[PDB]
């Protein structure tokens, strides 16, 4: 009865598309929610073991801009419900409208991602699917990280998947699945490399390539990297060597997220001023 | 003529949002010789500061055109011919200000209210000045702006508690003139900061018309401190 | 003192400005040049004298407020007055200007029908707005040539444009707002209203959706 | 517990204002976020019981609209951390800057803030302050409630927002949901006013007085011209007399929403404009 909403309050709206475990629609309860629900009768074991731990981890997360998980039901069927976003995902402004980001607003949204994920990671969450699907902008002015469904806390006992079709994000060592922890603060590093990729350039990794089956095989193997050449002039220097050290192929020369932010922080300020100052108005 | 039938009409002018027609009548009010009151001063300044401002905006517009237009040889020299018929505009309604207040304003003010007011008056037109002389008078202006400012605001910390509105205003404008005209951000961040810090203590002092009047210049300061430190 | 292309591209930068008054003078000569004017010619000449002649509308109206609510002072009505005067005169030369422009040179040289709808909309216009400060031995003249002027480009109107055209829904709005105000006519002009509407919405994209909110805001208020 | 934040996470900057039981500072912990600290040295018994009251009332509350807690500290003075929002508060906006907002503007803004006290109430809680003051913008977008430090669960110096109820307090308890909804109908006073209630009295001793008889009353005629008239019944709704003659949150909201769908472009005749 912590974050539980009875049944009945939660008027439930048109579809908008699926997350990780449910698919999403809008809806009202006391203004606009968010609601990723499982169209199932009956949830079995796993889903409903799946289903448990992403609300254990959301109840944990309060934060600008982390999407604000709001409440969680059970009755009809079992349903996350989070804050609404007016906008879009920031994988829908890069490539599917190529909305014209100026490069100061892709630095903002570099900056904001970076916060939430040293948010998570301070308190030892790894979010294993960050990408620009799932991060989304309220009022195309503010980031709002989300869709834990593949999140955890970091444990002895951690997790356990359906890692599916976007890999892009995924690290060479996700890719391989051969160390003791695929997932780590360093493969969420990596995926927020690509994420400051498609922020640089446009456009996803890989993009100009023949082959796709391969390519998986080639990031494995360490033969294929993102191509760091396809970043726009405007790029800060700072800006593409972090992206660089967030990319690089073995894990611990990865650096950490404490750092990552202080260096978009830093690099953020030596940008030129948009505005102007303000002088006394007239009373 | 009448000075009261002058001050109406210059509220009817505000009204109307015809601003050179509020300013002639201010002009006139002040022109007639006698020491101006609270109203009469806010009227005057509301009046050029729109007067001018109109000026300062259709000139940064255009000066921007002028500077980003490459290719067309003949349509920049348009934007800069445009530019300076702006310009003098701009350059004269200045130079009506100021003569305003070097000859009527500053030696008719007895307090120092008034003093450090009309003087920090000078100090902005002279800024307006500075943000679009070049080159030859440049130094002049600056150094007339920064006197004024200086002088208003030594007599600020003089006479003025922290939290009065012309001090914080003064404070205000003086950091924009560091920040904006000499280019010394830090310096600018100093002045802003210490007048902020010393409001902020003594806010709880001020009665609510007081506080309406002091916050509507320190949330300006932190606005300001926030875009300068980002 | 220059060329038309001298003229229109101070224009512009004058509209980029924001002093009207200046595009105003720029779009008046390269009028008086006595050539067609193009689509973009046209819309800067009518951008620049809208809004200069929307500037004195409105403080015309605020100083009429201001004078009707002036009780039991003389001087005070008095310097209103002649305020709202000043403003008027203003107010007539301007649409002098426009409405000389428009039977010196615009009607006249229009080739196509859209071209010579669109400027005597104009005319209905900017007699309409003489319209609104008319005294009354003189107003009733003004009135009627607006109506005029609005009714031969309206009998154009819905004869060569497709109902989905802006310068026909606008025409229609301008033409049953000047029923409805000018005159005192609001079955006609709701009539008009009405009627543009829902042929509107039986058969530009952005700009007609927003024309259709105008129109539909208008009706909800007049009934 | 798990919403305590460890000592020297957090960096305290600059001192921006004061709260309920503390002073405001802006502060960095992930970004930026609000700090209200009492700068007390020893907290004394009472202190703890406001600051810890506070938490457990802001730790019930997830929503858009409310100011978002984020965690609290205690080791080097007692803290409550929120998120950071830069646009300033309410009251100042409208009394102090004058922001000319359009009334699309002010309209959504008592809307989202009929969102958030919908919320409050709906979860049992009683804010008993809420005025412009504690309605924060966020990057001219979000609307944000805030200072629950006095507020509670309903369990078995702001007067010009308070019921009449309230100023009597004859009753042991004048504090309510209705309580709330007549400062909620000041709040939208001030919205479509753009001045306080009662400007012509000076006194705050004199306006208590008439207000708890009931002699004196918002003069409503104050309101905006293009204030849509669903909004001004409303407003006179929320602020009747007598508390049981006053809409409830979900009802307030409801109207308010659909209000706010159809508001015409402006009040008046309109012609073409392109320009
Ligand atoms: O690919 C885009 C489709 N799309 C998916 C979501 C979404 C995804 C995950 C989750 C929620 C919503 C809510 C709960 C959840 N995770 O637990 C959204 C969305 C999020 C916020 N506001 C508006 C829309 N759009
Ligand atoms: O009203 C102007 C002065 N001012 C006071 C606050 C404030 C007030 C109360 C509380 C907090 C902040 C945080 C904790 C709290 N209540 O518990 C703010 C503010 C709020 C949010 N973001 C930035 C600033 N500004």
């Amino acid at each position: 009865d912590d974050w539980e909403i009875p049944d009945g309050q939660i008027t439930v709206g048109q579809r908008i598309g699926s997350g990780s475990f449910g698919t999403v629609y809008k809806g009202k309860w006391h203004g606009d929610v968010a609601v990723k629900m499982l169209n199932v009768t009956a949830p079995t074991p796993q889903q409903l073991q799946a289903f448990k731990n992403e609300v254990g981890v959301l109840r944990k997360t309060r934060h600008v801009n982390i999407l604000l998980f709001m409440g969680y039901s059970t009755k009809p069927q079992l349903a996350i419900v989070t804050q609404w976003c007016e906008g879009s995902s920031l994988y829908h402004h890069l490539h599917a409208s190529e909305t014209k980001f100026e490069m100061k607003k892709l630095i903002d949204i570099a900056r904001q991602t970076a916060r939430g994920m040293d948010y998570l990671h301070a308190k030892s969450i790894i979010h294993r699917d960050l990408k620009s699907n799932n991060i989304f902008l309220h009022e195309d002015n503010t980031v709002k990280i989300g869709d834990f469904g593949l999140a955890t806390v970091k444990s002895r006992w951690s997790g356990s998947e359906q890692l599916s079709g976007s890999i892009l994000w995924m690290a060479p060592e996700v890719i391989r699945m051969q160390d003791s922890n695929p997932y780590s603060f360093q493969s969420d590093v990596y995926a927020f490399g690509i994420v400051l990729y498609e922020l640089m350039t446009g456009q996803l990794p890989y993009s100009n390539i023949n082959n796709r089956d391969q390519i998986i095989e080639m990031v494995g193997r360490g033969s294929l990297s993102p191509d760091l050449s396809k970043v726009r002039s405007n790029c800060p220097k700072r800006m593409k060597r972090l992206m660089a050290e967030c990319l690089k192929k073995k894990r611990d020369e990865r650096p950490s997220f404490p750092r990552i932010l202080a260096e978009i922080e830093e690099l953020a300020r030596e940008l030129p001023k948009i505005h102007r100052s303000a002088s006394e108005p007239s009373l | 003529m009448d000075k009261n039938e002058l001050v109406q009409k210059a509220k009817l002018a505000e009204q109307a949002e015809r601003y050179d027609d509020m300013a002639a009548c201010m002009k006139s009010v002040t022109e007639q010789g006698a020491e101006l009151s609270n109203e009469e001063r806010n009227l005057l300044s509301v009046a050029y500061k729109n007067v001018v401002g109109a000026r300062r905006s259709s000139w940064r517009v255009v000066s921007s055109i002028e500077q980003k237009t490459e290719g067309a040889e003949k349509k920049q020299q348009m934007a800069r011919e445009y530019r300076e018929k702006i310009e003098t505009e701009l350059r004269d309604i200045c130079n009506d200000v100021l003569s305003l207040l070097e000859k009527f304003l500053i030696p008719n003010a007895s307090q120092a209210e008034s003093k450090v007011f009309y003087l920090k008056m000078k100090g902005d037109y002279y800024r307006y000045l500075a943000e679009v002389a070049a080159g030859d008078d440049k130094k002049g202006i600056v150094d007339q702006s920064q006197q004024a400012y200086q002088e208003a605001f030594e007599i600020s910390k003089k006479e003025m508690q922290p939290t009065h509105p012309i001090r914080l205003g003064l404070a205000l404008n003086f950091s924009v003139f560091y920040y904006e005209i000499l280019n010394s951000p830090e310096k600018a961040c100093s002045l802003a900061k210490t007048a902020f810090d010393e409001a902020i203590a003594e806010l709880d002092t001020l009665s609510e018309e007081s506080y309406k009047d002091s916050t509507l210049i320190m949330q300006l300061l932190r606005d300001n401190l926030t875009l300068w430190t980002s």
